[PDB]
RNA sequence: GCCGUUUAGGCCACGGAAGUUUGAGGCAAUAACAGGUCUGUCAUGCCCUUAGAUGUUCUGGGCCGCACGCGCGCUACACUGAUGUAUUCAACGAGUAUAUAGCCUUGGCCGACAGGCCCGGGUAAUCUUGGGAAAUUUCAUCGUGAUGGGGAUAGAUCAUUGCAAUUGUUGGUCUUCAACGAGGAAUGCCUAGUAAGCGCGAGUCAUCAGCUCGCGUUGACUACGUCCCUGCCCUUUGUACACACCG
């Protein structure tokens, strides 16, 4: 019986529906799949049958570490998602509201740039090589 | 790169079993081959 | 009818009685010809007219539950679902789970239809009855097509909604979908005589 | 001298029953007869033995090696394997009128025990994708 | 012995017995993959390293000369490619030739001539002893 | 039927479920199965997919497992 | 001085190609030869499918071409002038020979 | 009050109907067997088959 | 056996593997169409140009561009399900000296996946591969929530093909999580191993298959009819039509 049982998390300015099941409640956080949510609750070492909002706090604490700290509990360098980054050379994992803001730096790059990739965002066109007849 | 041995055509050719024939030119040629159309 | 044989090895098929001497004809289940351990035969029916008569009405009930393209032919998944479902009619019911499927086709069969003849050179609909055997094929139907359109998008389950469908169906109560569409179809052809 | 080797058919699902005069085996292709994995049609294997009688077996043991088909189809084939595998014995072992008793308890049920079904898949033809289903057409 | 009994509710049986037969060494990249290409999620199950021994410790029982480029296919299956129609798609030989390698030093397995991984003389005997052990 | 939503509110681990109610929710038809249960008490599953086996390690019933997780119920006897 | 030699026979004839293959049998069995076939292979048959037209336009229409290819093998226990003693009697057209010696 | 009544299809006429989605047929009365009606029946019928009735005074005339 | 000029033939029934010509295909008349194809053919009349070329050859770009309308399709809108285990059943075809292993590639080892390094087998019922196919079948987890349904879009990086990957060739890893709640008026294909579901092989091919041609796997509902709509054949009839009622 989860007698203290939390709605919402808040976790990462993300508000985070504690009734979900841990590792589908992390997915909330912008940068957090299904994988990277998995592997965090293991290495953290939480039981996953648990939903969120009976989880403890000291236990969000640790689940923070691991996520703003992967490199150093041994997460191997392909499950982050800033690989070999172009400003520092780090390998980050981004989280929530950076992700906002590291997109528009590539694309703001590459409008500087006059790359093609930037002028076809610029023009808001399909960036692919997609077709674009009747699609889309 | 590739052309009919028949008559140096580019497109619809047949390297299966190596014919190197264009769709047509094998037709023009199918039964002396020996491709019988059984079916 | 003689022989100890019995679906899934349970179920006995004598003490089964279908009331309706009308469609007696066309029930495959009193007969001991038609007793089997598994609603699964993969015989030739629908090669000569009057044929599918003949096939075990439970498995004319379990070739039904294949529709809409994701169910097409996966006949064990349907049979599976047919044992559960019985499972649950004898679970909630405590009587012959034959009887009561047969008893659910027997009520949920339209006895009239309205269909466009022309009399004296002018067309419209005009009320006919009903063969018996289409009857079968439509008191199946009636009741496959309820229980499927309640369990999509339901936790409940199609083994159960299936349950549900068929005992409402056999007592006769206004609450399966195959009860209300038989009466609407009845209502309509009164209507139109 | 009892050694019968007799096969039935389905689709593509061959199956071979050879026998010897044993007490009670019946092993498909080693594994019992009692675990065959279809477990829902797992009755359809049976169906012969549950027609006859494990008696009617009682001096003779069964190895049926299966190969092609499918899942069901093979299991539609066993049945025919050990349906006709007694029928053959009993025809060149036991008896010839006691096997006559045999065969109509297997007939009276279904027919589809000793004499195949010569459905196939029927080919493929150009101007679709289907044995008769066409190309969808299109006007304007 | 191995064919008489369940091949799932054996196998259950022989990886509660590869937890508790001693132990052996296991991979520190264990808990993170996904055993194939094709996956969605790593195995659910925390003890599915055993299972998966425990289900190719039978294949070399019941069969021989397997090798890890046809150990891929055995555990490979259906890939959903999204838009683009699906396909068959073979598992990973990481975790397959790893497997092998601990049977190996455990004496269930060996390494085959002709090619592929055969069954040991004496391996062949606890998985008959445990299949005597199943219900 | 927020009943995997409900499943920590503490009236269930309390009670609610521990013959609380599940007494009556078979007895509508005697043994009403698992999954009526969980329809005809408007609470859905995976709160009763737990307690599917709580009630069953407390003796009050037998239960079965399968395919489409078809799980069952009992009252009484 | 009894060796192992295989012939092998090819073709796109049924009826020719057995003409050849029981000459062979019966060339070799009145010299009372071990002679152990005929094997019969799986015949294997070369296919196309082409379109019909040249351009492309009516009713999309298919032929299917195809070839058979019939294989057969003989063993005779004789020697390399046995062997050529009896094949030389006259191959009928087309038919594919092709004698080694096996191991 | 329209008591159903059974009959039986003793012979077949036609396929009436624009479609012909209509075998008409001859039934007899199970309460007298004397009643020769002509019905209009929709599905696969045969002479043995059963008709179950609401009414019976609509009657089906010739060709109908 | 009943029906019938009791002829030709029809319906049925025991038997039988089989009783729609047993099933499905190949071939397929006369007369035509100003049907398509001069861009398959050093097949081809006439015309145009023929060295500053409409000839050939090379570099680069385009055929792929995006307000929009249309056609064949793929994936879905979930619990008759998604995922993760365990379990395991086909068939048709395919392997050009392919150069110093090389097209199909087994087995060993390195590697999280991707992909490498190594010893090799096969010009093949011999090796790949008896092609260990998927749906399926089990056991759990999810629980009616645009949810863990769905996978468009996009960001970062890695590897392979090739002389070259940019207007992402493609295959990986993490992340991003859109429309879509069964689709209005309309409209297609289909009658038993059929429709529908599932995957495989071959063509193109250095790389790319949401395509086409074949293959097998599970496997029905319905009908055994009619001329109502759309058309076809034959006869009778009317015509002021003959490029023929789109007259
Ligand atoms: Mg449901
Ligand atoms: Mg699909
Ligand atoms: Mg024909
Ligand atoms: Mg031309
Ligand atoms: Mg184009
Ligand atoms: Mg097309
Ligand atoms: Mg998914
Ligand atoms: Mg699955
Ligand atoms: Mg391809
Ligand atoms: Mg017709
Ligand atoms: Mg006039
Ligand atoms: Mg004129
Ligand atoms: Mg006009
Ligand atoms: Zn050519």
């Amino acid at each position: 019986a989860g007698e203290e049982f939390q709605h919402i998390l808040r976790v990462l300015n993300t508000n985070v529906d504690g009734k979900q099941k841990i590792m589908f409640a992390l997915t909330s956080i912008k940068g957090v799949g299904r994988r990277f949510s998995n592997i965090v609750c293991k290495k953290a070492d939480i039981d996953m049958n648990k939903r969120a909002g009976e989880l403890s706090a000291e236990e969000m604490d640790r689940l923070m570490a691991v996520v703003h700290n992967p490199r150093q509990f041994k997460v191997p360098d392909w499950f982050l998602n800033r690989k070999k980054d172009y400003k520092d050379g780090r390998f980050s994992q981004v989280v929530s509201n950076a992700v906002d803001m590291k997109l528009r730096d590539d694309l703001e790059r590459l409008k500087k740039i006059r790359n093609h990739r930037g002028l076809r965002h610029y023009w808001g066109v399909r960036v692919r090589g997609q077709h674009t007849k009747t699609t889309g | 790169s590739r052309v009919c041995r028949v008559c140096g055509n580019s497109h619809g050719l047949i390297r299966k079993y190596g014919l190197m024939c264009c769709r047509q030119c094998f037709r023009s040629n199918a039964k002396d081959i020996g491709f019988i159309k059984y079916r | 009818p003689g022989g100890d044989v019995k679906l899934f090895n349970r179920w006995t098929f004598e003490d089964v009685q279908v009331s309706d001497i009308s469609l007696n004809d066309y029930l495959a289940v009193t007969s001991m010809k038609h007793y089997t351990f598994l609603p699964h035969s993969a015989g030739r029916y629908s090669a000569k007219r009057f044929r599918k008569a003949q096939c075990p009405i439970i498995e004319r009930l379990t070739n039904s539950l294949m529709m809409h393209g994701r169910n097409n032919g996966k006949k064990i998944m349907a049979v599976r679902i047919i044992k559960h479902t019985m499972e649950i009619i004898h679970l909630l019911t405590d009587a012959n789970p034959i009887q009561i499927i047969v008893d659910a086709i027997i009520n949920s069969g339209p006895r009239e239809d309205a269909t466009r003849i022309g009399s004296a050179g002018v067309v419209r609909r005009q009320a006919v009855d009903i063969s018996p055997l289409r009857r079968v094929n439509q008191a199946i139907y009636l009741l496959t097509t309820g229980a499927r359109e309640s369990a999509f998008r339901n936790v409940k389950t199609i083994a159960e909604c299936l349950a549900d469908e068929l005992i409402n169906a056999a007592k006769g109560s206004s609450n399966s979908y195959a009860i209300k569409k038989k009466d609407e179809i009845e209502r309509v052809a009164k209507a139109n005589r | 001298p009892g050694t019968v080797q007799c096969f039935g058919r389905k689709k593509t699902a061959v199956a071979v029953a050879y026998c010897k005069p044993g007490r009670g085996l019946i092993k498909v292709n080693g594994a019992p007869i009692e675990l065959i994995r279809p477990e829902m049609l797992r009755l359809k294997a049976f169906e012969p033995i549950l027609l006859a009688g494990r008696s009617r077996f009682k001096d003779i043991d069964m190895r049926i090696r299966v190969r092609g088909g499918g899942k069901t189809s093979q299991i539609y084939s066993i049945r025919q394997a050990i349906a006709k595998s007694l029928v053959a014995y009993y025809q060149k072992y036991v008896d010839e009128a006691a096997k006559k008793e045999v065969k109509e308890i297997f007939a009276r049920y279904d027919r589809t025990l000793l004499v195949a079904d010569p459905r196939r898949c029927e080919p493929k033809k150009f101007g679709g994708r289907g044995a008769r289903a066409r190309f969808q057409k299109s006007y304007r | 012995t191995v064919k008489d009994v369940n091949p799932h509710e054996f196998v259950k049986a022989y990886s509660a017995h590869l937890k508790r037969s001693g132990k052996m060494e296991l991979p520190e990249w264990v808990d993170i993959v996904k055993t194939a290409r094709f996956k969605e999620l790593p195995p659910s199950d925390a003890d599915w390293y055993y299972i998966r021994a425990a289900s190719m410790a039978r294949k070399i029982y019941l069969r021989q000369g397997i090798g890890i480029g046809g150990f891929q296919k055995i555990y490979g299956g259906r890939q959903r490619n999204g838009s683009r129609p699906p396909h068959f798609c073979k598992s990973s030989g990481a975790v397959s030739r790893n497997i092998l390698q601990e049977l190996q030093k455990m004496g269930i397995i060996d390494v085959d001539p002709k090619g592929g991984r055969l069954i040991t003389s004496q391996g062949r005997r606890d998985l008959d002893q445990v299949a005597g052990t199943v219900p | 039927g927020k009943q995997k939503e409900k499943v920590n509110n503490a009236v269930l681990f309390d009670q609610a479920t521990y013959d609380k109610l599940l007494t009556e929710v078979p007895k509508y038809k005697q043994i009403t199965p698992s999954v009526l249960s969980e329809r005809l008490r408007i609470n859905g599953s995976l709160a009763r997919r737990a307690i599917k086996d709580l009630m069953e390690r407390g003796l009050i019933r037998m239960v079965s497992i399968h395919s489409s997780q078809q799980i069952f119920t009992r009252a009484t006897n | 001085v009894q060796h192992r030699i295989r012939i092998t026979l090819s073709s796109k004839s049924v009826k020719n190609l057995e003409k050849v293959c029981s000459d062979l049998v019966k060339g070799a069995k009145e010299k009372q030869l071990k002679v152990k076939g005929p094997v019969r292979m799986p015949t294997k048959v070369l296919n196309i499918t082409t379109r019909k037209s040249p351009c492309g336009e009516g009713t999309n229409t298919w032929d299917r071409f195809e070839m058979r290819v019939h294989k057969r093998v003989i063993d005779l226990v004789s020697s390399p002038d046995v062997v050529k003693q009896i094949t030389s009697i006259t191959i009928e057209p087309g038919v594919e020979v092709e004698v080694t010696i096996s191991d | 009050d329209t008591q159903v009544k059974l009959a039986v299809v003793v012979k077949v006429m036609g396929r009436t109907g624009s479609r012909g989605q209509v075998t008409q047929v001859r039934v007899k009365f199970l309460d007298d067997q004397n009643r020769l009606i002509m019905r209009n029946v929709k599905g696969p019928v045969r002479e043995g088959d059963i008709l179950t009735l609401l009414e019976s005074e609509r009657e089906a005339r010739r060709l109908r």
